[PDB]
């Protein structure tokens, strides 16, 4: 099959900014070449065929240009509506194939996360579980580091953390880590402490509660 | 207004079958190319399945021998039945139209996708049908504490996806933040929903998330009281 | 009026248009291709692009696909 690969993967930009993205194919295309656009939880939209034709009512900081192994997208003028996650797809031969995608971010100035902390509820404690939660709101960039400490261990292997889309409003991300032990483990320890590392922080930001406290 | 509405998606042990449809309105849809693309985290977007004007049906090496496209012109559908499913078919199925561009040389197909319907969640898993677990993210302040407080919902531990989280039945959407799903090695999904709140707020205002589990018709209110 | 509309080529009632066209213009496979060609019926003959062709006609199926 042809492989497509983008550069780069992804990318910050301020409004008004020029994005340029491009598209590598492993053997010739021609021209055979769209651009798709896609926001999350939404389907693909086409903006540009035959590596440099407009579909109707794209606006007019879209171009596309190539042939050939190499193709460029290019926003000239980045909007708010433009943040999103581009696709070029060959139609070559079979089987049609993507890229891998490039996530054009907002670039804005680093904000440093509010943490909180939230222990277990007793209807978890009930079913022999503990859940113990970490909130890290509104920061910036996306680069984040949570460290789990219960007595002062550093917990592996036994949490995982999600991530929001960039905020609509403010441009932040926000990181939720849940770390999960039994009601027998979590009843045999009394400090719990979430520490979190970034760039918006001249030193880390440990946020604790003791059990039973 | 040319649409394209998916039915059928679900969720299935390996070995499973499941059957796909679309429904095409708002154009001639005997006329167009039809096809069938999937989305993960991992796969990105991948072409499955096309089946031209003419009848010639096409498929991705990854599902030949296991998926077959079908359409009845008549009824405006196209279906993909889904047969020995793995869990590497697990993704976002969308039905989706091949341009037709006329020129003076003639008539042109796929040179593109130009439609896309919005697509319907397969899920492969040797997990169970399970409704969530709703637990508190609950707040502690002190009686003068200021600034923000947060507040939320563990929900915990279903199958598959998807859930939905509203706050104070879609009264409350300010500084909510309700985070994508993970999955756990027991292959059942955790996710939380958090909002920022003036912290004096904790004393004042009632906060409950609404959760949604169609799969397992679960439905659960949670209240979220500061301890 | 009635006219040919694409992508179907077929005659079509637009009980609110006036006028039927023929609309083309080179997209980047015209060196491969031809013309894109745009069969429909408007209210009045539409305004298009500098690079762009356009033929408005106001009698039923005047605006055939252009074979000769």
């Amino acid at each position: 099959e042809i492989v497509l690969t983008q550069s780069p993967s992804s990318l910050s930009a301020s409004v008004g900014d020029r994005v340029t993205i491009t598209c590598q194919a492993s053997q010739d295309i021609s021209n055979y070449l769209n651009w798709y656009q896609q926001k999350p939880g939404k389907a693909p939209k086409l903006l540009i065929y035959a590596a440099s034709s407009l579909e109707s009512g794209v606006p007019s900081r879209f171009s596309g240009s190539g042939s050939g192994t190499d193709f460029t997208l290019t926003i000239s003028s980045q909007q708010p509506e433009d943040f999103a996650t581009y696709y070029c797809q060959q139609a070559n031969s079979f089987p049609y194939t993507f890229g891998q995608g490039t996530k054009v971010e907002i670039k804005r100035t680093v904000a440093a996360p509010s943490v909180f902390i939230f222990p277990p509820s007793d209807e978890q404690l009930k079913s022999g579980t503990a859940s113990v939660v970490c909130l890290l709101n509104n920061f910036y960039p996306r680069e984040a580091k949570v460290q789990w400490k219960v007595d002062n261990a550093l917990q592996s292997g036994n949490s995982q953390e999600s991530v929001t889309e960039q905020d609509s409003k403010d441009s932040t991300y926000s990181l939720s880590s849940t770390l999960t032990l039994s009601k027998a483990d979590y009843e045999k320890h009394k400090v719990y402490a979430c520490e979190v590392t970034h760039q918006g922080l001249s030193s880390p930001v440990t946020k604790s509660f003791n059990r039973g406290e | 207004e040319v649409q394209l509405v998916e039915s059928g998606g679900g969720f299935v042990q390996p070995g499973g079958s499941l059957r796909l449809s679309c429904a095409a309105s708002g154009f001639t849809f005997s006329n167009f190319d039809m096809h069938w693309v999937r989305q993960s985290p991992g796969k990105g977007l991948e072409w499955v399945s096309g089946l031209d004007h003419s009848g010639g049906a096409h498929y991705a090496g990854s599902v030949k021998g296991r998926f077959t496209i079908s359409r009845e012109d008549a009824k405006n559908s196209l279906d993909l039945q889904m047969n020995n499913l793995r869990v590497d078919d697990t993704a976002v199925y969308f039905c989706v139209r091949g341009t037709l561009y006329h020129y003076t040389s003639g008539s042109y197909y796929s040179d593109a996708f130009d439609i896309w319907g919005q697509g319907t969640l397969v899920t492969v898993s040797s997990a169970s049908v399970k409704g969530p677990s709703v637990f508190p993210l609950a707040p502690s302040s002190k009686s003068t504490s200021g600034g923000t407080a947060a507040l939320g919902c563990l929900v915990k531990d279903y199958f598959p996806e998807p859930v939905t989280v509203s706050w104070n039945s879609g009264a409350l959407t300010s500084g909510v933040h309700t985070f994508p799903a993970v999955l756990q090695s027991s292959g059942l999904y955790s996710l939380s929903s958090v909002v920022t709140v003036p912290s004096s707020s904790l004393g004042t205002q009632t906060y409950i998330c609404n959760v949604n589990h169609k799969p397992s018709n679960t439905k659960v209110d949670k209240k979220v009281e500061p301890k | 009026i009635r006219c040919f509309i694409t992508p179907d080529v077929t005659s079509q009632a637009c009980p609110d248009g006036h006028v039927c066209y023929t609309k083309m213009w080179c997209d980047n496979f015209c060196g491969m291709r031809g013309k894109r060609v745009d069969l429909g019926c408007a209210a009045t003959c539409p305004k298009v692009k500098p690079g762009v062709n356009i033929k408005c006609c106001s009698r039923d199926n005047c605006n055939p696909f252009p074979t000769r």
